């Protein structure tokens, strides 16, 4: 060929052979996550080189960890990782749309015909289906109920049917905790922290905060009831000075005393601390935690701890914020002018060891814009299973609140859509019509592999679903313990309207922009 | 081997000059197929991909992976002419290759080598004297055309030929432009002081002659402005940076409170440095060393233009140009520190240009001298590369004949009549350095046989006609108008070449003929080689 | 793929994983053409090389030299290529934090990772367990490797290095005759297995140079016995050698004696020092950045936001 | 023994003749076959695969050739030529290589028929100047402020590419971009759309809601979260300078033999920083930012007077910032002043686009600088949406220097090579047919075109030869979408001048140097 001529080291695919392999490969990428798809869908174990388990139901994960060295897969995966990155639900519908968007071309473009009227038929199809969309979405009050629902038809995908009824009041309770009316969520304000030792479904919303870590002192008490929670990023462990000083002393006495004075720079910073806790706690009935960004020397630990104040060294750059929106105070650099003002209140603090690691509970916080998830759970792979449900969600959540509409699920919206579209083929000019027929034929896949998933009928089915929602025009979608129609509205099966849009805009889009591929060229070396 | 126990090998006799002569002769077809007007330009691969596109007889042997030593010989002789001349490299070569060729034959006959040297070494005096006495043309019965005329016949054969027409008035312009007058008030044009950049885009025809210097640089911040009209110049050789103590010399601190006062003046003193210089009224201030972010910030805030990383031999052209002083420190006689604005330099402009998604700066109408830079379009790196040298080459030879005011003929002329003359004097010398001689004027042929063959012509009907002209010139003298005959090798037809105006610079040929001449002499005079093995 | 920018307290011998050689050897590392490709690159040429000793002393110039190493001497994008860069043994917190900021927060690297130059040189020899001899410029380092970590309770330092080395031959004063006696440092230079037996044709004992701490086969001793006592053996007979000091003397055999005398009578030690790439910690790195495990053990992007210098220093305080 | 006696290197190996020039030939026609299916608006996309693993998605000619890899040096020529177009003009990177190797394919045939490289050269370059004065003569100019004209200018530029489905969105960014890229000052006009004009290409979301921003946005948070991420009038103030306190240049050892000197000079650092933090708080800005670091202290220093600060920025965003706010970037806070301060910028806002916080610096008035926020399905869809509009905008960018059109859909190659045929007829010397073959030779970008419709190339070059003739037709072209020949005045394809102009010397120049190239040389080490 042309390149081989120049770089005879060079591997190409021409026209129809590049069509070849790049509806193929996603042909492939369908076969392995068609089974994701649903709550009745299978879980994958996926054991890394290392021998790291995953058990996953997610096609986000099951793609990243899925061996596979394709450039079509690449294209795919990357565009579920958007799809993931901005959304947090939608990739295995993503992958499956989109290899049946080329499937359905290749059934056109094997008859000899361009895929450049193929693609045009996609975009007449993507702006009618987009326009379908927005009429038949669900504008609702994000009430506790609707968005319970919705957590549910994401965490019932996710995990286990018991363990999703419990992550559904963790996520939603999460998120209507640190929710400031009309002001986006920020989800960073939810920490996530995992524990080890107990059952899944013990699983909790702690409205409050969990850290990692709790005091390396051990005459610091264990628990404090009345806490003042007092924020810092101040180091409190010796900093050496910048411009490398050094010591210069004559006698083992002027030793002692330039020791003695190394420490005076902390040693104030200190006394501030147990100034402040002095004059706020003058007693021993109220309790004094100190949570700092940075380092606690030994000493500085035992000076605080003779004050009965417990001292948690090196959090994390996020729980400084955490911190300050759970328990209610100010964040501090410095101690220069330090106030009451500056402290936070937790009715509760306390200390749980877990094996060799140290947890800090915060709880008890008035009106807490921050929480925290716990993941208990016996197995690694349990926890990071229930993270990634956890994120799947919150994110649900999130977007059903942002996007104040919500859509039908079980497939119903792709079936009306798909009637839609047909309806409208007439409407567009030449050969593109057969495109919008591809169109509607890939939106029917959600169904299909609903019921291939329930174990019924795909054709059945989907004539059954089509047919009621021709007679009566309700949106119904699949019941997967029936096979029958069912209103998904009704039942309490929702989907996020941004997840639909995004799902059609980028599964057209590099669906089209595959088609028109003709040469795949290795070239570079 | 064998009596000797000499651990190497040895050639001798009529085997190692065989062997030199071939060496030699592999040499010059390497680049005979770059002579003259038709010839064409070879590609150079460096064994990783670097291309390299060139007519150059200097640079093609220059870039070959040469191992004999004959042939090394005539490397370096390409080399000399190129620094000594400019022009004539591969003429050079193909001459001390056709001589060797030639005085071998004759030693094969043989005619002792002393004795074909002897007659090389005449025959090479005579012709620079007839050179000398017969062959030249003044400048100055011709005017500026002769300029202009030299300029494309040196560039005819490379990649701006034809363009010759423009590409001659750029570089005679050039010349004129860095002309400068030395004592004796003899007129000196330093080559090497016009700027020659690089910039793949428009044609050729967009090349562009600057009035003033064309610098490689850029200024040092984005917020500093990128045009001066009034431009005052400041030349520096040191570096603006936050003042560091040198080797000998320590801070140490026993009292904190003098901690920050040291501190302050690490960027106080350069600080004031730069405000010395700004008070002035200096708009522009190139330096050779660096300038840190605090002092672009001095240099934004006033107004001014700074450049760093300035080239030493730029900053002594732009200075040299535009009035200025270099100063390697702000030090006077009187043991302070001050900069006086009679150090400064002057231009009617200085502009930061945009080539080509590539920026650099243009300093235009330079007083107390007039400064040249060219800036080459083409339509790639290699196309560039090669119309620099051809530039070069362009200009070395209008400054050779700016410098002596004495042109000869191209196209074979000079040879020609050279061959001519030195078959009809052999006839006086000896009886074997007679044979030299001939062989010699027989040799010089080789340029005009090239041209014709490169042009893809009768080389033997052609230098046939040469000869005949040129004789007819020698023996009646009612004809010696005859003498400026040459080839046209567009036609395959002699051509009167004074008037068609294909000249080059006497010293061209004269220098050709003489390095030539000792390159065949050391060659020639090789008898025994002794190769050592490797001491490894 | 995976920017591998080895400092080793060398050049920066930066490129990408897979390629067998660095393609960014910066310090020590066209014209006439148009732009700023030369200009820019005249800058960093003078700029010192912040490292000095095994230790970053200036951090604004090692900053600007990456972002040269980077824009310049590689023109990619560290926005999207995870970068492993190497630290001396024993390396301060504090400089891994400025490093982990300076990779984050400017450079934006979506994730990075910092591995021990000894660690990496023991890599580049193909193995993942033994102990590590680094003698250098200016700094020698024992470190233990076992399962490819360096075990970061048992690395004695001692200081024995090039420097300390020419002293005393010095000794038997100006830059250029110290350089001579440092050029006989460079050149052969055998170590003798007895001095006795090496004088009479004519580091190991601190009392020759003037030292009263140890020698670098008691500190390697001492090393494998500061570890598993099962993971001894490997220790013993897996002792790797590196440093150009270390070299230079080619010192293999008088060390594998006097640990074989030092050890049990049961461990058979074998040193494995001819390999001398010139590269070593590079490859290692490379070798480490193609590996899947260098995924796991990325610090990403998110998880700098999230926890700053405490990512950066792993907890685990 | 005897060690070769060679006079040049071994590996060292030497071609000559014919077959090197058949050879270059056909190298450059081959790299011109590799992007000839890339050319006009039908055409199809070509995933290249990096030596990194990346994946390029493309139809541009330099993006393509420039991800392919050989070992020819005449393809390295093609490939070098390509790179020169797209940093020139920034299109036609795919028609010059058509052109270039058509040029040499017709030279071809005249070298197999002993005429000598340098005549078909010299033809060349004759109808390399007569192409000039005859684009030259056709042209027609544009008023620039017509913003629809404009409009369709660019569209004329990116119909051949894959955003033509939100054509007159991006017409519209690349468009607005360039607008507020135009830079003055000291009588220079400056539109740099590579160091103040950036693409920052977000994954997700859609490609419609993409839009150029009246500002600048950077990938940043505050340092502390007690700083606003919301402010409506923001005073500015940019800083080469690490507000932290690091060590001087000396050798600045100190010497403590007296207690108090180690806490004194703690303090002494800490009250470096304060006084750093006052000389910034003395000009009252709301944000400030920094290309080096902040230190902590800094930050209560600055939170104290209600600032908000972000750490580390890039040189060039700091530039763009500088360009959008009106802001100057200092390096010394005692050195700074009002003028120096930001005012302009209309809203600082810190929002989360996904799990990442951008910064966004827009609602600016009269900013020279821009951020245009793409958003798309994936990484790939957004580099090749980038390169579109890296060509529109320097489309745009070309006319604004110069205004003058030229027709597209290959009516300006039948219009030129028309009128060198025409001149031809004067011609008397052996050029004349190198000369109408370069002629003939212009004719290849609509053959191109037509092929790459799916149409009857000899039918439809047939017909517009014939209207090439007429004499109100130099404007008669064809559609790459159907196949039949249209005036461009209808149609509406018309490309810059500078564009074409640059593209045809480019080719002919390209053909000229690969036609005097001879005896290839091979072997010697560097
Ligand atoms: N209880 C249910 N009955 C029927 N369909 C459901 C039910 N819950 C979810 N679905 C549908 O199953 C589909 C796939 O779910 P999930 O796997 O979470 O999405 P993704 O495939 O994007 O990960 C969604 O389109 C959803 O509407
Ligand atoms: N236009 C011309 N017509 C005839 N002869 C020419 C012309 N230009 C150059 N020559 C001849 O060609 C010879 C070599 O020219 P050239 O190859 O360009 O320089 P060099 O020998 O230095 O490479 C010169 O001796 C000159 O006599
Ligand atoms: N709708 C159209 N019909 C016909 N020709 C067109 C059309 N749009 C653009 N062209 C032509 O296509 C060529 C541009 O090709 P393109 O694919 O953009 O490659 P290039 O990088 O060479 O511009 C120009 O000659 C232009 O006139
Ligand atoms: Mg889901
Ligand atoms: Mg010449
Ligand atoms: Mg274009």
């Amino acid at each position: 060929a042309a390149v081989k001529t120049l770089n005879p080291k060079a591997e190409v695919a021409r026209a129809q052979a590049a069509l070849a392999v790049n509806i193929s490969a996603a042909r492939g990428l369908q076969d392995v996550l068609r089974t994701n798809l649903g709550p009745k869908g299978t879980m994958k174990m996926l054991v890394s080189g290392a021998g790291d388990i995953k058990l996953t139901k997610d096609g986000n994960v099951l793609l990243h960890e899925m061996q596979i060295q394709h450039p079509t897969a690449s294209l795919i995966a990357k565009v579920a990782t958007a799809q993931d990155d901005i959304t947090g639900d939608g990739t295995t519908s993503n992958v499956l749309i989109i290899g049946e968007l080329l499937k359905q071309a290749d059934l056109y473009i094997s008859e000899g015909l361009h895929p450049r009227i193929i693609t045009e038929g996609f975009e007449a199809a993507k702006e009618k289906a987009l326009q379908f969309l927005e009429e038949v979405k669900v504008s609702r009050e994000m009430d506790r109920e609707t968005l319970i629902d919705v957590a549910r038809t994401s965490l019932r995908t996710k995990v286990h049917a018991e363990l999703a009824d419990v992550l559904t009041e963790a996520v939603v309770d999460s998120i209507l905790a640190i929710k400031k009316q009309d002001e986006p969520i920020d989800l960073f304000m939810i920490e996530i922290m995992e524990m080890k030792h107990k059952s899944e479904t013990d699983t909790s919303l702690i409205r409050g905060l969990v850290l990692d870590h709790g005091a390396r002192h051990p005459d610091m008490k264990k628990r404090v009831e009345d806490a003042y929670i007092l924020t810092c990023n101040v180091s409190l462990e010796y900093e050496k000075t910048e411009v490398n000083s050094g010591f210069f002393y004559k006698s083992a006495e002027e030793r002692e005393k330039l020791v003695k004075a190394e420490r005076k720079f902390i040693e104030d910073r200190v006394k501030k601390i147990i100034e402040l806790k002095r004059k706020v706690c003058g007693d021993s009935d109220k309790g004094f935690v100190v949570i700092n960004q940075k380092g606690i020397d030994p000493f500085s630990l035992d000076a605080l701890s003779k004050e009965g104040i417990v001292a948690l060294r090196r959090a994390k750059r996020r729980n400084m914020e955490r911190l300050t929106l759970a328990c209610g105070g100010v964040a501090l650099n410095s101690f220069d002018d330090l106030s009451p003002d500056c402290l936070g209140h937790a009715g509760l603090v306390y200390e749980y060891t877990l094996g060799e690691e140290k947890f800090t509970f915060i709880e008890k916080c008035n009106n807490p814009r921050s929480v925290t998830l716990l993941i208990k759970g016996p197995n690694k792979h349990t926890l990071t299973q229930i993270k990634d449900a956890v994120r799947d969600g919150l994110r649900a959540v999130k977007n059903a609140i942002d996007d104040g509409c919500v859509v039908p699920g079980a497939g119903a919206v792709e079936v009306a859509m798909a009637e839609a579209l047909i309806k409208h083929k007439p409407s567009v000019k030449g050969r593109a019509q057969l495109g919008v027929q591809a169109f509607a034929d890939a939106l029917l896949i959600i169904p299909k592999v609903l019921a291939q998933n329930s174990g019924f009928d795909l054709q059945e089915t989907l004539v059954k679903i089509q047919a009621e929602h021709s007679e009566s025009g309700q949106l119904v979608g699949v019941d997967l313990n029936t096979g029958e129609p069912m209103v998904a509205a009704e039942v309490g099966v929702w989907d996020n309207y941004c997840v639909k849009k995004q799902l059609l805009h980028s599964c057209t889009v590099i669906a089209t922009n595959i088609l028109l591929v003709d040469e795949i060229m290795r070239a570079g070396m | 081997e064998g009596p000797l126990s000499v651990f190497g090998d040895r050639s001798t006799g009529e085997t190692i000059r065989s062997q030199n002569v071939m060496a030699a002769a592999s040499i010059a077809n390497i680049v005979k197929s770059s002579l003259g007007p038709v010839g064409l330009d070879k590609m150079l691969v460096d064994d990783i991909g670097d291309v390299t596109i060139t007519n150059d007889g200097a640079t093609i042997l220059k870039l070959l992976e040469v191992e004999h030593p004959a042939a090394k010989v005539l490397c370096e002789l390409a080399d000399l002419q190129d620094k000594e001349v400019g022009d004539g490299t591969t003429s050079v070569v193909i001459i001390a290759a056709e001589l060797l060729k030639n005085a071998d034959e004759l030693v094969k006959q043989k005619i002792h080598p002393t004795s074909v040297i002897s007659g090389y070494r005449l025959a090479c005096k005579e012709a620079v004297r007839y050179i000398n006495e017969n062959l030249i043309v003044n400048t100055d019965e011709l005017g500026r055309d002769c300029l202009i005329n030299a300029a494309k016949t040196s560039m005819s054969s490379k990649i701006i030929g034809i363009n010759g027409d423009f590409f001659a008035n750029m570089v005679v312009d050039a010349v004129l432009a860095i002309k400068y007058t030395d004592i004796r008030g003899q007129p000196r044009y330093p080559v090497n002081s016009v700027n020659i950049l690089k910039a793949h885009g428009r044609s050729q025809m967009e090349s562009m002659l600057i009035s003033g210097y064309a610098l490689n640089c850029v200024v040092g911040s984005q917020g500093m402005p990128k045009r001066i009209v009034n431009a005052k110049i400041a030349c520096l050789d040191f570096s603006l940076q936050k003042t560091k103590m040198k080797l000998g010399v320590q801070v140490v601190i026993t009292d904190p409170e003098k901690l920050d006062q040291i501190r302050q003046r690490e960027s106080d003193i350069t600080k004031e440095r730069i405000q010395k210089i700004l008070a002035t009224g200096a708009n522009v201030i190139l330096t050779t060393g660096g300038i840190d972010d605090m002092c672009l910030k001095y240099f934004v805030e006033a107004g001014a233009m700074a450049v760093r990383r300035v080239l030493k031999r730029d900053l002594k052209r732009i200075a040299k140009a535009s009035g200025a002083t270099i100063l390697s420190t702000l030090a006077n006689l009187e043991g302070e520190e001050t900069f006086e604005a009679a150090m400064l330099g002057q231009a009617e402009e200085v502009v930061q240009e945009r080539i080509c998604d590539d920026e650099l700066i243009l300093i235009k109408n330079t007083k107390a001298r007039t400064s040249a830079s060219i800036i080459l379009r083409g339509a790639n790196d290699f196309m560039c590369d090669e119309m620099e040298r051809s530039l070069h080459d362009a200009l070395c030879v209008v400054k050779r004949v700016l410098e002596s005011k004495s042109v000869v003929p191209g196209g074979g002329a000079v040879e020609a009549a050279l061959s001519i003359y030195l078959e009809n004097y052999a006839t006086s010398m000896g009886s074997r350095e007679q044979l030299a001689i001939a062989e010699f004027a027989r040799s010089l042929l080789v340029i005009p046989n090239t041209l014709a063959v490169n042009a893809a012509q009768d080389s033997t009907d052609l230098v046939a006609k040469l000869r005949a002209f040129h004789n007819e010139a020698q023996v009646n003298p009612e004809r010696k108008n005859l003498k400026w005959i040459g080839l046209d090798l567009s036609n395959g037809k002699p051509r009167d070449n004074k008037q068609a105006g294909v000249f080059e610079p006497t010293i061209v040929k004269v220098k050709s003929l003489k390095f030539a001449t000792e390159a065949a002499i050391t060659i020639l005079r090789i008898d025994d080689l002794i190769k050592l093995h490797p001491e490894s | 793929a995976a920017l591998v920018i080895d400092n080793g307290s060398g050049m920066c011998k930066a490129g990408f994983a897979g390629d067998d050689a660095p393609r960014a050897v910066f310090p020590s590392i066209k014209d006439s053409y148009v732009g700023d490709e030369a200009q820019s690159k005249r800058g960093i040429l003078t700029l010192k090389y912040p490292i000095e000793h095994g230790i970053v002393t200036n951090w604004d110039d090692m900053e600007k030299i990456w972002h040269h190493t980077f824009y310049n001497e590689l023109r990619v994008a560290p926005e999207e290529h995870p970068v492993l860069l190497t630290e001396a043994p024993l390396n301060p917190k504090a400089n891994r934090e400025k490093m982990t900021q300076i990779m984050f927060e400017t450079f934006n690297t979506p994730a990075m990772y910092v591995a021990i130059q000894a660690v990496l040189s023991l890599y580049a020899s193909g193995r993942t367990t033994g102990i590590v001899m680094d003698s250098g410029d200016g700094v020698t380092h024992t470190v233990p490797i076992y399962e490819g970590y360096a075990l970061p309770h048992a690395i004695l330092r001692l200081d024995l290095a090039g420097r300390d080395l020419t002293d005393y031959l010095m000794k038997i004063t100006t830059t250029a005759e110290r350089e001579i006696v440092r050029d006989i440092k460079e050149k052969l230079c055998y170590v003798a297995l007895d001095f006795e037996q090496e004088m009479a044709t004519a580091l190991f004992q601190p009392s020759f140079l003037g030292m009263e701490s140890c020698g670098i086969h008691e500190t390697t001793f001492n090393s494998i016995m500061k570890c598993d006592v099962d993971i001894r053996k490997d220790l013993y007979a897996n002792t790797v050698l590196s440093g150009g000091t270390t070299m230079y003397p080619g010192i293999a055999d008088r060390m594998q004696k006097e640990i074989t005398a030092l050890a049990p009578s049961t461990m058979k030690i074998k040193i494995i020092a001819p390999p001398e790439r010139k590269y070593s910690v590079w490859i290692g790195g490379s070798i480490l950045a193609s590996l899947s495990t260098f995924q796991q053990m990325w610090i990403s992007k998110q998880e700098y936001d999230e926890s700053g210098p405490s990512i950066v220093h792993r907890k685990c305080f | 023994g005897h060690r070769p006696v060679l006079v040049l290197s071994q590996n060292t190996k030497r071609e000559s003749g014919r077959k090197v020039q058949s050879g270059n030939i056909n190298a450059a026609k081959t790299i011109a076959d590799i992007i000839r299916t890339c050319l006009g608006p039908k055409s199809m996309m070509k995933m290249l695969l990096d030596p990194m693993g990346g994946i390029v998605m493309t139809n541009d000619g330099n993006a393509i050739l420039r991800e392919i890899q050989v070992q020819h040096p005449a393809a390295k020529s093609m490939i070098e030529i390509s790179r020169t177009q797209d940093e020139e003009v920034g299109d036609g990177t795919t028609s010059v290589i058509i052109l270039a190797g058509e040029m040499l394919s017709v030279a071809e045939h005249f070298l197999e028929q002993q005429m000598h490289p340098t005549v078909v050269i010299s033809a060349y370059r004759k109808a390399l100047d007569d192409m000039i004065s005859t684009l030259k003569k056709i042209s027609i100019p544009v008023d620039i402020s017509d913003s629809d004209m404009m409009l369709n200018i660019i569209n004329s530029s990116i119909t051949t590419k894959a955003i033509s489905r939100w054509s007159s969105l991006a017409c519209n960014i690349a468009l607005d971009a360039v607008k507020m890229v135009q830079f003055e000052e000291n009588g220079r006009k400056e539109i740099d759309i590579k160091k103040y004009a950036r693409v920052e290409k977000i994954p997700g979301g859609i490609i419609e809601d993409s839009c150029v921003l009246r500002g600048v946005m950077i990938n940043k948070d505050v340092t502390h979260p007690r700083m606003r991420r919301y402010i409506k009038n923001p005073r500015i103030v940019l800083l080469d300078s690490s507000l932290e306190y690091k060590k001087g240049e000396s050798q600045t050892d100190i010497e403590i033999t007296r207690e108090e000197d180690f806490t004194r000079i703690l303090q002494m650092e800490e009250e470096y920083i304060q006084q750093l933090c006052e000389d910034i708080i003395q000009l009252k800005p709301d944000v400030v930012i920094t290309e080096k670091g902040i230190s902590d202290l800094a930050q209560h220093y600055l939170m104290r007077a209600n600032i908000t600060a972000i750490r580390r920025v890039r040189k060039t965003d700091n530039n763009r910032i500088a360009r959008a706010c009106g802001a100057r970037i200092v390096s010394r806070p005692e050195e700074l002043r009002e003028d120096d301060v930001g005012t302009g910028a209309g809203l600082l806002e810190i929002k989360k686009i996904g799990d990442e916080y951008f910064t966004f610096i827009t609602d600016c008035k009269d900013p020279k600088a821009c951020t245009i926020l793409l958003r798309g399905a994936s990484k790939e869809i957004l580099s090749e949406v980038e390169r579109n509009l890296q060509d529109a905008m320097q489309v745009c960018r070309n006319v604004l220097l110069d205004p003058q059109l030229v027709p597209g859909g290959g009516a300006s190659e039948m219009a030129v090579a028309h009128a060198l045929t025409e001149k031809s007829k004067a011609m008397t010397g052996v050029e004349q047919w190198p000369y109408r073959a370069v002629a003939q030779a212009l004719e290849v970008i609509p053959r191109t075109l037509i092929q790459n419709c799916g149409a009857s190339t000899i039918r439809l070059l047939t017909s517009l030869r014939a209207k090439h003739t007429q004499e109100n037709c130099e404007t008669w072209g064809v559609n790459g979408e159907t196949g039949t020949l249209v005036d461009m005045k209808e149609l509406g394809i018309w490309e810059p001048l500078a564009v074409k102009l640059q593209t045809y010397k480019t080719a002919v120049e390209t053909a000229v140097l690969l036609l005097r190239i001879d005896d290839i040389v091979s072997g010697h080490k560097k």
